RNA sequence: GUCUGCUUAAUUGCGAUAACGAACGAGACCUUAACCUACUAAAUAGUGGUGCUAGCAUUUGCUGGUUAUCCACUUCUUAG
RNA sequence: GCGCUACACUGACGGAGCCAGCGAGUCUAACCUUGGCCGAGAGGUCUUGGUAAUCUUGGAAACUCCGUCGUGCUGGGGAU
């Protein structure tokens, strides 16, 4: 029918899968939902995005988020990205068009990564010294 | 008339001979119309030898990374003992290896 | 204690040997049209709000 | 309608711990309060008692989570580093001792159970016996 | 920085004698067109040729 | 008489508005177009704020549209773009019937005829090409030596024999007019100053328009193939329009809208209005336009990223 | 005021708190502003954060310090004492603390009392090393207000610390101990007993 | 020729020039990290559907276990 | 000269959450070892797989958890 659409996430390494369809309630993260987040003080970082505009849209919305890659914080971001990301992909293949203007004009405003993902690189490195710009020692 | 679903697996260090080869391959196969898939494009391995660039400790500390950069490259194919040989025979070539590990 | 709050209007040239000196017009925003020129030390810009408690010393360019 | 998951990890670890300290059947092996587990950790476990029952919901919650593994698996796992003390700090891989005994006793009910590939697989009882205990653990939460 | 080159200035500075008309400002116009005219090296020099060129129609209207 | 009075807009897409379209069986069911790989389907409600609901966007090339031709039904929109297509949307909805594929050089262009069956596309190849309601040629013409710009679908009240005709364009300087059913030969526009960029057409058979790079606007018939009206119109049309039915032209002039009025041969009424903060060289100048289907709405669309639709009313 | 009922109760706690209302929902960023002209422009009072993390794309561009928020230019330090250095999640599991022993202790708007310890722990009156000579005079030079907060945080930061240091106080109570008593400044704090120990060494070599 | 000047990571380039046009270096090139919801295949990667199935709900649901129960997939994960 | 831990409550101790990536590996013989037992522990071993995206190998630490310690050179320090 399935009415799925539907995305991925990618913040420095991983990704996730929002399988965004349609039944119940649910928001499965890891086979674990976001109640039990994980490293349980940054917690906040997911919670922002089911309220950042309606917990009313997500009733309707259903997205078991598999995390794999990327240490804890790195996907935070990555699974963040991806309920926003698609709430474009539900808001744009399924819901209308100005749902995806009325949005983005919320979720730009902390106009932060959310949509756009981090750019950043790590600098390769060299030889000598060791994290980067790093010159072994001096002599005389 | 007995059927055998061959396999495919090459490797070479140019990607221009190479790519040659899955386009002769599965057009010199779907010629023959076989039951097949398309050139399947494995993980590119990928050797880096740190060596130091004098010939004496004398000298600043002034290293190199030379390799080679295989393109692994398989493929499929059915057909008998007949139409798999007329195939292996035919793509012939400069770079590259192919084996057909049977399955009959 | 008399504090007097001086509004940078001119950015004007860099000084000190390390770079460590904008020079500076300014303008007193609390007596608009007096327009002094001292200096500062960070890195300024025009409207950069300037804080003096000494109203002033007027000052002369530091190597 | 209630999962093991949907309730967090050391309510399910102290609530199958007072379930595994509270049935008596658990069998208890003779180098299980004495002997450090790990070689480095100096400190063996600071209960001496029944971390055996506290790794008997860890191991177990831990199967089911995934499929099969278990003994040198729960062999890099509980651990950690070294302590080298001069010498960068070093991982250190446990003795396959202890759960390569519960993983033979929990084997003993109808909890854990052995997977054909082979080596520990949460039986079909077992699982029964994990989403039971992690539904009397979400109402220690609710 | 950003300064520009020569090789580039001279390749835009000989073509700007003819081609002012086709001529463009949409620089995306000109790249497509500064192929079927110059018969350059590369994808990048081709990129810094034209961004001069639009550097002239922006400055000479 | 008519004072034309310039009103609400509809602002929305971020790159550059390249067409616009008439619709051509529901003239609501707007329809418009893009560059940044997409096509904002605008209602008009009409009631005022917004004039009137941005409900389907549809996404992307790879890159940019330089076209979107409604079907003779209405509800089926064609794309082109730089990447050498096509990819046939609905506009009821975000899909994808029939990847039309197989050029080379970036369509400058897409049309269907009175029935919706063999479509045409030109390019920069230097062709052309049918590709019917599939992937596949009839056939591929070769006449001209160029960027063949834009092809037009015509509306035919001598009712149509069967065997009909079709439209083309423009660095050789020329158009010529390919039977849409056995591309035979019929006559070429000589002449001209530079680019032809672009045409129309009429709204029964016996109308069109070409255009400039030069500055003039050399007119027709096509059911006389007789040269025409030659106006003067210094810059360049980018981005032509009939009213439908009066007898107004519509063309983008830099600069006007030159409005010229095709019978007698006058200047009616020039809407360059509104502008903030520019330097020229920041007019942000149009480039596609349209008249409602029925005929007033004038779609007036602008680079910037506001479409800005401006009807005629009342003295 | 509607309980989401979604299976998944995703709070009714954190849903009534932060639906009705921005801001980090312990704290209300709402009627709570600075009082002072120089250090408005150049301090954020807040754009959210419903936590105290932004990647942080903060010195590229030459400015944006600036668009940084104030509790997330302070985790930001902490930042150290060389050990510690790179542990943000231990320096926001110590200042998620100590904006409740500011808000446990004065009942306060306790992130305002963040704020006032902004500006008052600002050195306006500031010297520089004129080169010179083997020895000249730090000419006494008000910094821009830029610099000024660059050190009203660098400043505080390096007498928090040693007060844990063989110290029965766990920094949450050394913090709060110094921003109450650093803005009311006193002296029982270390700002306003160096802040003032750089104005009272240039209003001399002025 | 290999330069007053402006130019760059750079004898890197416009330009000034009894100096015209080339070689090496640098750069071009090779390694790897990113991207491709288009291709090419995967019981030494994983999906749903499928049973077999072990619990909570009983509301169809929710939580599983299964190197084959079968297949179908190829976003994923590998890699040409 | 090159370096490790620490002068703290922004930490030390502890349960309870509990997370990667670069490798490697036994053949003519002892490289990786689980699992399931024996050991407070360090380990012992039966036995197991693995010439390896096929085994040990999906569970590393900074941390969120829930607190005891309360300004006591300690409950920082870990020398001898």
């Amino acid at each position: 029918a399935v009415p799925s659409v539907q995305t991925f996430g990618k913040k420095k390494s991983a990704t996730a899968v929002a399988h965004v369809k349609a039944g119940k309630g649910l928001i499965k993260v890891n086979g674990s939902p976001i109640t039990l987040v994980e490293p349980e003080i940054l917690a906040f970082k997911v919670y922002e995005p089911l309220l950042l505009v309606g917990l009313d849209k997500f009733s309707n919305i259903d997205i078991r988020v598999r995390v794999t890659g990327g240490g804890h914080v790195s996907q935070v971001y990555a699974i963040r990205q991806a309920i926003a990301k698609g709430l474009v992909a539900y808001h744009q293949k399924y819901v209308d068009e100005q749902s995806k203007n009325e949005l983005k004009k919320a979720f730009t405003s902390y106009d932060a990564t959310l949509l756009i993902a981090d750019s950043r690189r790590p600098e390769p490195k060299k030889f000598g010294g060791k994290g980067a710009r790093s010159r072994f020692q001096k002599s005389y | 008339q007995q059927i055998i679903k061959i396999r495919i697996t090459l490797t070479s260090t140019k990607v221009k001979q190479l790519e040659n080869v899955s386009s002769n391959i599965v057009k010199n196969a779907e010629q023959h119309n076989l039951v097949k898939k398309g050139p399947v494009r494995l993980p590119t391995k990928v050797l880096k030898i740190s060596t130091r660039k004098t010939p004496n400790g004398e000298g600043s500390k002034t290293w190199e990374t030379y390799e080679m950069r295989i393109h692994k490259r398989y493929i499929d194919l059915e057909a008998p003992v007949q139409i798999v040989k007329r195939i292996t025979q035919i793509t012939i070539e400069p770079g590259v290896d192919v084996e057909v590990v049977v399955a009959s | 204690t008399p504090v007097t709050l001086a509004k940078v209007i001119k950015v004007l040239g860099r000084t000190g040997s390390r770079g460590g000196v904008t020079q500076v017009r300014v303008e007193f925003l609390e007596d608009t049209s007096r327009t002094i020129v001292r200096n500062v030390k960070g890195p300024v810009r025009e409207n950069d709000i300037l804080v003096l408690m000494e109203s002033e010393r007027e000052a002369r360019r530091l190597r | 309608g209630v999962s093991v998951r949907d309730v967090a990890a050391q309510d399910f670890i102290n609530a199958y711990a007072s379930f595994l300290q509270r049935q008596g059947k658990l069998e208890v092996p003779g180098y299980v309060d004495i002997v450090k587990t790990s070689s480095g950790n100096e400190m063996p476990p600071q209960d001496a008692e029944g971390w055996f029952y506290k790794r008997a919901a860890s191991v177990a919650r831990h199967i089911y989570m995934r499929k099969q593994v278990g003994v040198g698996k729960l062999n890099k796992l509980y651990g950690g580093a070294k302590s080298r003390g001069v010498r960068p700090y070093k991982h250190i891989d446990a003795s396959g001792s202890i759960n390569r005994k519960v993983l033979q006793a929990l084997e003993k009910i109808g909890i854990v159970e052995i997977s054909p590939k082979g080596g520990r697989r949460i039986s079909e009882n077992g699982q029964r016996d994990l989403d039971r205990i992690a539904a009397q653990t979400l109402e220690e939460d609710e | 920085g950003r300064v520009r080159t020569k090789t580039v200035k001279r390749a835009s500075k000989a073509l700007i004698e003819r081609y002012y008309p086709k001529l463009t400002l949409d620089f995306q116009t000109n790249k497509r067109l500064c192929d079927e005219i110059a018969t350059i090296q590369s994808k990048r020099l081709r990129n810094k040729i034209a961004g001069y060129t639009t550097h002239l129609m922006k400055r000479i209207q | 008489n008519e004072v034309l009075v310039l009103r609400g807009t509809l602002e929305g897409h971020n790159g550059w508005v390249t067409s616009l379209a008439t619709s051509a069986g529901q003239p609501n069911l707007l329809l418009s177009a893009s560059r940044d790989k997409t096509l904002i389907s605008w209602k008009l409600t009409g009631d005022d704020q917004k004039f009137g609901v941005p409900v389907r966007s549809f996404k992307g090339h790879s890159h940019i549209v330089q076209d979107c031709t409604l079907t003779a039904d209405g509800a089926y929109a064609l794309s082109a773009s730089w990447d050498k297509t096509l990819r046939l949307w609905d506009v009821a909805t975000g899909e994808t019937y029939q990847r039309f594929v197989g050029h080379k050089s970036d369509v400058m262009s897409v049309d269907i005829d009175k029935k919706a069956s063999m479509i045409i596309s030109g390019s920069r190849d230097k062709t052309i090409k049918v590709w019917t309601i599939k992937g596949q040629c009839l056939a591929t013409l070769l006449g001209h030596n160029d960027w063949v710009s834009q092809v037009r679908v015509v509306p035919n009240e001598k009712a149509d024999d069967d065997s009909v005709t079709i439209i083309s364009a423009g660095n050789d300087k020329m158009v010529k007019a390919w039977n849409l059913n056995q591309f035979q030969i019929e006559a070429d526009f000589i002449g001209h100053n530079s680019n032809i960029n672009t045409l129309t057409a009429s709204p029964d058979g016996t109308l069109i328009a070409s255009a400039g790079k030069d500055g003039e606007i050399m007119l027709w018939n096509l059911a006389a193939k007789k040269a025409m009206y030659t106006l003067s119109a210094q810059d360049e049309v980018f981005s032509l329009a009939f009213s439908p039915n009066r007898y107004w032209l519509a063309a983008a002039t830099a600069t006007g809208i030159k409005v010229f009025s095709l019978d007698p041969q006058y200047l009616v009424d020039d809407l360059r209005p509104e502008f903030a903060g520019y330097s020229k060289a920041a007019e942000p100048h149009a480039v596609s336009l349209a008249w409602s289907a029925d005929g007033q709405t004038l779609f007036a669309g602008y680079t910037d990223n506001v479409i800005r639709v401006w009807q005629v009313m009342t003295a | 005021f509607t309980p989401v009922v979604l299976a998944t109760p995703i709070p009714e706690e954190v849903q009534q708190a932060q639906t009705e209302i921005k801001l980090f929902n312990k704290w209300s960023f709402e009627e709570v502003e600075v009082k002072d002209a120089s250090l408005v422009d150049y301090v954020q009072v807040a754009q959210p954060i419903f936590v105290a993390h932004t990647a942080g794309r903060y010195a590229n561009k030459r400015f944006r310090k600036a668009q940084c928020p104030i509790i997330e230019r302070l985790t930001n330090s902490l930042m150290m004492n060389g050990r510690n250095n790179g542990k943000k999640l231990k320096a926001v599991r110590i200042i998620k603390h100590t904006l409740d022993i500011i808000n446990v202790l004065t009942d306060q708007n306790p992130i305002q009392v963040v704020v006032d310890a902004i500006t008052n722990t600002g050195p306006r009156e500031d010297t520089t090393r004129v080169g010179g000579g083997g020895a000249a005079r730090r000419q006494a030079v008000d910094v821009s207000p830029l610099r000024r907060v660059n050190q009203a945080i660098a400043l505080l930061t390096i007498g928090a610390r040693e007060a844990a240091f063989r110290n029965i106080k766990t920094i949450a109570e050394t913090l709060a101990e110094e921003l109450i008593n650093a803005a009311k400044g006193s002296s029982t704090s270390y700002a306003i007993k160096k802040k003032d120990e750089l104005e009272r060494v240039a209003k001399s070599n002025r």
